[PDB]
């Protein structure tokens, strides 16, 4: 949590200079780094890390990953897990088909807000669960019957830096990119979007009337994860712009879309006040693809009734 | 069939304006770019500036803002003018058009293409000498043909400066024709020599008259070559 | 400028100077001395309307290569000076054209020279002045050492020679000037070129008191 | 992992002196001290200790022993 004297990167990303110290402590480092725009603010202009005054700021080793990794929650003897098979399941009440199990089956912990991916498939129809519909309050959940496609890419061809802050703490940082200076974005098919979002218009008619219109709008306020897409991406977090996905209507009756996404270094997330991560960077141009599967919608709630 | 063609005066003293003007042919100045190219002797090709369709001039920066490059519509031209030059500015002026290509390998939406600049077309090119020296007329002296294939040639003296545009017959023979590289003496003038291989019967019958052009000088010479009175 | 020496009829492959960063669009001029300036490939390997088979790019396969004009068959034609202009999103506007590659080619078949020696014109004698003129074309290799000789003594002084210089049939041709006055045109027997090329040794001799 | 200003003491072993803290912060500490040929190395000279770019030096405390004790490992029953 140095003083980030930045200038602006040949506008995001800023090529900054600092000093921080050496493995010696009287020896101080004259160095310089890349980071995005959301991981520092001013106070040239001179800079500092966004959570310098707020959360201890802490980066993550190198060697552990934080890709999903499949778990099979079990339970001892004595104590058994409940599995019911029925397809069309409102997400609670009675079920005809039950069966019991020791372990549950492959559950990645996809961290990942809005768009729900690498999850479970529904069976037949397109299943629509909420804890309370007629409550806005409540958010909604829906789980697909068909996988999508999606790709993200930083097309940024990164390289890792090795500063040594020691003893023992050595640093990551970007230096000097390759390649171009390219956006992350994520692909999205058009024509398998449009006939997924109607397929969801025509299960939506199912909790409302016959006859009526059902209204697509981008996040409304909130922060950057309520209103962006987070998930995770090789290593690094990427938040979309999400607005071109909601911004249809639909009444009773080949081309691709592209999003475009922000990368964030120093994350926050659950909002732990005290505690903070880094994501190190990564090598080489990211590639991501991945099975959109549920959504986490809300209505706006005051309004006149069965109107739209 | 577009043809670019460089005219100037070959001579400007320096801190001055130097005008060069390059004409367009067999086509029209607004479907392609043009530049502007110089190669100094003792060093290699530099690209001077470029001026786009919507009659907006780009210039590259190491010149300190001296070069001027415009176009005209009625006339098909394209003008160039460099103001306080110096002797180093002394180079062999090309014309050429710039073709702009785009090379694209990301998605079009983030700007993820840059533009390149090839030059398909050149000119001719002339040569531009910087020098507070003054001009000198050439000196056209018909080179007999010997008596005893026979030879015949045209020699053409001291001048300032370069270059010499030697033809035979206002361009009607041009086999066998070689025009040796000119001298430079320690006086400091130029002397070429031009000569035309011709058979030993067309001596006397075919009226052989070199034609010598100086554009410095603003004299074109036209002499008779003939064999001596013996 | 970067000198290169390639035998006849052997696959020559002329490096490039500066190296790619990111997707690149390389392109290959030809130039020759006086002459206008050719590009031979455009867009690393595509090559316009004209230009042999036998010049060839490299491919952009994303990185992992380098910029390399590749000619095979090499001739005589192919004496020029190349140069290398890269186009890469890292660098921006690349104006200068990158290191000149001069190319040679060795091992060409020698030539005879063609001496001509031509005596002062007599309009030129009108003008009181006199200028012997000899003329060497067709030679190889270019390495030819002109001495001028009244009689049979040579002549140092009023000596103006040209440095041979590559005409079209890829042979040298050089120029010789012995500036002198009339009367001392007039005045000895006879003077003549001594022309010396690859120990050879061709002479051409004028007299004022032959026709 | 300061810079040690030694010297060749009265060769292997120097004599050393450096500027830490004390008690206070800004307050800083002069002092001395003395250490092996293999404990620093130079970047008169000026030295730091050898492990101070790569990995994080921590002293043990001066209470626990290195003497090796003899250990009877076991296995339960079943085993
Ligand atoms: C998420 O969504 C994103 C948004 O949709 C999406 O982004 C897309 O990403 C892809 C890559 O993944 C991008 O694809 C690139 O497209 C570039 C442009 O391709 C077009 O243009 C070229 C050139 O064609 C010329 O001629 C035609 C007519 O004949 C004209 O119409 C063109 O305009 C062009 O004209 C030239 O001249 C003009 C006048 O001077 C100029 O103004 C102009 O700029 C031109 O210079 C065509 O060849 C392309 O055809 C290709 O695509 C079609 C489908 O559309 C195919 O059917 C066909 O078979 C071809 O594959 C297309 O029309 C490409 O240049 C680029 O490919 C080069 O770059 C990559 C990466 O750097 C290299 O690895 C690769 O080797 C390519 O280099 C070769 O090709 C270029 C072509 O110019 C050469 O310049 C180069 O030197 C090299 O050629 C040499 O090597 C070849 C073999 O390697 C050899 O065969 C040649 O003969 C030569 O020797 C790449 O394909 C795409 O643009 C993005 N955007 C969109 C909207 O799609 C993203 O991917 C999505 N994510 C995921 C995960 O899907
Ligand atoms: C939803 O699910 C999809 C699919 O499950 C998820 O997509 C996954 O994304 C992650 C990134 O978030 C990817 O992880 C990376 O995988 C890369 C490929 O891993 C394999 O190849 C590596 C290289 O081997 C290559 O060459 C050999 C020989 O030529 C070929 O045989 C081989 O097929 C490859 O072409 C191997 O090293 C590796 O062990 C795998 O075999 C990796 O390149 C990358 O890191 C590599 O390098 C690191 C640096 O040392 C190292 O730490 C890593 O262990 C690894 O070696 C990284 O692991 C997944 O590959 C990708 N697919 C799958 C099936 O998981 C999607 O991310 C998910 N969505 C979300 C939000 O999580
Ligand atoms: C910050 O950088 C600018 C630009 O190089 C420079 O003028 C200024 O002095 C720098 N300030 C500090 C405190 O380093
Ligand atoms: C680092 O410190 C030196 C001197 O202590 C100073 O000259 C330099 O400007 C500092 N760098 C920054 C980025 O402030
Ligand atoms: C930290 O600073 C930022 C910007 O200066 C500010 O928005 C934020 O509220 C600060 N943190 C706290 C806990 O006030
Ligand atoms: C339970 O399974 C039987 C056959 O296995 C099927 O006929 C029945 O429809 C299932 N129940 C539900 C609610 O789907
Ligand atoms: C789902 O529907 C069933 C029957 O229609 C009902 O008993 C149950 O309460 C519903 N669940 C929710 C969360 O609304
Ligand atoms: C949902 O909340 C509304 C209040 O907004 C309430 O009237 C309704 O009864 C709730 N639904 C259920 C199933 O409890
Ligand atoms: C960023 O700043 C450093 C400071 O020394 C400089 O060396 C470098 O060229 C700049 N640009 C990049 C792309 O690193
Ligand atoms: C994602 O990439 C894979 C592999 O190239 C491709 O099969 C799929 O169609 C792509 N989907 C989108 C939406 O780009
Ligand atoms: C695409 O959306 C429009 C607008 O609702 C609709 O009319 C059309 O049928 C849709 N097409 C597909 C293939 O989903
Ligand atoms: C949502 O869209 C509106 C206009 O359609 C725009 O003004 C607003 O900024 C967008 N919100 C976000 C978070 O992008
Ligand atoms: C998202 O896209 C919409 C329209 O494409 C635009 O109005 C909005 O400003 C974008 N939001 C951000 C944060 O770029
Ligand atoms: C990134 O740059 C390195 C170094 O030039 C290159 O080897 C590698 O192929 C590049 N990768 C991508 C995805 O551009
Ligand atoms: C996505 O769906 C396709 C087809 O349904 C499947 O082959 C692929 O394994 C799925 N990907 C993941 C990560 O589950
Ligand atoms: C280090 O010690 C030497 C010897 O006493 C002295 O001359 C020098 O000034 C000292 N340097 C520092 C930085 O203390
Ligand atoms: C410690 O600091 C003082 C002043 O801050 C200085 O005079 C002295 O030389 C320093 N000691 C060493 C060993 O550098
Ligand atoms: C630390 O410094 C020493 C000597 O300067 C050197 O031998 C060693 O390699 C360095 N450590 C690392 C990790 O490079």
């Amino acid at each position: 949590c140095v003083t980030l004297n930045c200038s602006n990167f040949s506008g995001e990303i800023k090529n900054c200079s600092f000093n921080v110290t050496t493995g010696l402590k009287d020896k101080k480092q004259k160095m310089d780094a890349l980071f995005h725009r959301r991981d520092v603010v001013q106070i040239n202009s001179y800079y500092m890390l966004i959570s310098c005054n707020t959360s201890t700021m802490a980066q993550a080793c190198p060697k552990i990953t934080f890709e999903p990794i499949p778990i099979h929650y079990c339970a001892p003897a004595g104590f058994a897990i409940l599995k019911c098979k029925d397809k069309g399941f409102n997400g609670t009440g009675s079920c005809k088909n039950v069966s019991t199990v020791q372990c549950t089956h492959g559950i990645k912990p996809v961290v990942t807000t809005q768009l729900l991916l690498n999850g479970s498939t529904a069976e037949e129809e397109i299943v629509i669960r909420s804890e309370n519909i007629t409550d806005n309050a409540r958010t909604i959940i829906v789980q697909l019957t068909k996988p999508i496609n999606i790709n993200c890419t930083r097309p940024g061809n990164n390289t890792r830096k090795s500063v040594r802050i020691g003893p023992g703490q050595t640093f990551y940082a970007t230096g000097a990119i390759i390649g171009n200076i390219r956006q992350a974005h994520c692909n999205v098919s058009k024509t398998e979007w449009n006939d997924t979002l109607r397929q969801v218009a025509e299960q939506l008619s199912k909790h409302f009337p016959n006859a009526t219109t059902i209204t697509f709008a981008n996040a409304s306020g909130g922060d950057l994860e309520i209103t962006t897409h987070s998930f995770n991406c090789g290593g690094e977090f990427f938040y979309c712009n999400t607005s071109k996905l909601f911004s249809s209507t639909w009444d009773n009756s080949n081309e691709t879309i592209t999003l475009q996404c922000k990368i964030k270094q120093i994350i926050n997330m659950w909002q732990q006040v005290g505690r903070a991560m880094y994501a190190p960077p990564i090598q080489g141009e990211i590639r991501c693809e991945s099975n959109i599967t549920g959504l986490l919608l809300t209505r706006d709630g005051g309004a006149n009734s069965s109107t739209n | 069939q577009v043809q670019l063609q460089e005219s100037g005066p070959g001579l400007v003293k320096p801190s001055e304006t130097l005008s060069v003007t390059c004409s367009v042919s067999g086509d029209s100045m607004n479907n392609y770019y043009w530049t502007w190219i110089r190669q100094s002797p003792g060093k290699g090709l530099e690209w001077i500036g470029y001026i786009s369709d919507r009659e907006s001039a780009t210039y590259n920066p190491s010149l300190n803002s001296r070069v001027v490059i415009s176009r005209d519509t009625s006339k098909n031209q394209l003008s160039l003018k460099l103001n306080s030059v110096t002797p180093a500015d002394t180079a062999v002026y090309y014309c050429a058009t710039a073709r702009r290509g785009q090379r694209i390998y990301g998605v079009v939406s983030f700007g993820e293409f840059f533009y390149y600049y090839s030059m398909d077309v050149w000119g001719k090119g002339t040569t531009v000498t910087v020098s507070s020296a003054s001009t000198k007329g050439p000196s056209v002296f018909p080179l007999a043909p010997s008596s005893k294939t026979a030879a015949l040639g045209c020699l053409v003296k001291d001048y300032f400066p370069e270059p010499v545009t030697v033809s035979w017959n206002s361009g009607a023979l041009t086999s066998g024709v070689h025009t040796f590289p000119a001298v430079l003496q320690s006086s400091g003038l130029y002397s070429l020599s031009s000569v035309v291989t011709v058979p030993s019967s067309s001596l006397g019958t075919q009226t052989y008259i070199c034609n010598v052009n100086h554009k410095p000088s603003n004299t074109k010479v036209d002499k008779r070559v003939e064999p001596k009175s013996c | 400028v970067r000198p290169l020496s390639v035998a006849l009829g052997e696959t020559a492959r002329i490096s490039c100077g500066r190296q790619a960063l990111g997707s690149r669009a390389v392109q290959w001029y030809q130039h020759r001395p006086g002459q206008a300036p050719i590009l031979l490939i455009y867009n690393n390997q595509d090559r316009p309307s004209g230009i042999p088979e036998r010049f060839s790019g490299t491919p952009d396969i994303n990185f992992g290569t380098r910029a390399t004009l590749t000619i095979s068959g090499v001739e005589a034609g192919d004496e020029a000076d190349y140069y290398c202009h890269m186009w890469d999103s890292r660098s921006g506007f690349s104006w200068s054209f990158g290191g000149a590659t001069r190319l040679t080619v060795l091992g060409q078949p020698k030539a005879a020279p063609s001496v001509t020696l031509f005596p002062p014109s007599s309009e030129e004698l009108q003008a009181n002045k006199a200028t012997l003129v000899c003329l060497i074309s067709d030679f190889y290799p270019g390495a030819v050492t002109v001495a001028w000789k009244a009689d049979s003594s040579p002549v140092k002084a009023g000596v103006e020679t040209t440095t041979p210089s590559k005409q079209s049939n890829n042979k040298y041709a050089a120029s010789s000037y012995l500036s002198l006055t009339p009367e001392q045109w007039k005045s000895h027997r006879s003077y003549s070129c001594q022309v010396t090329h690859e120990g050879s040794t061709v002479e051409k001799t004028v007299a004022p008191t032959e026709c």
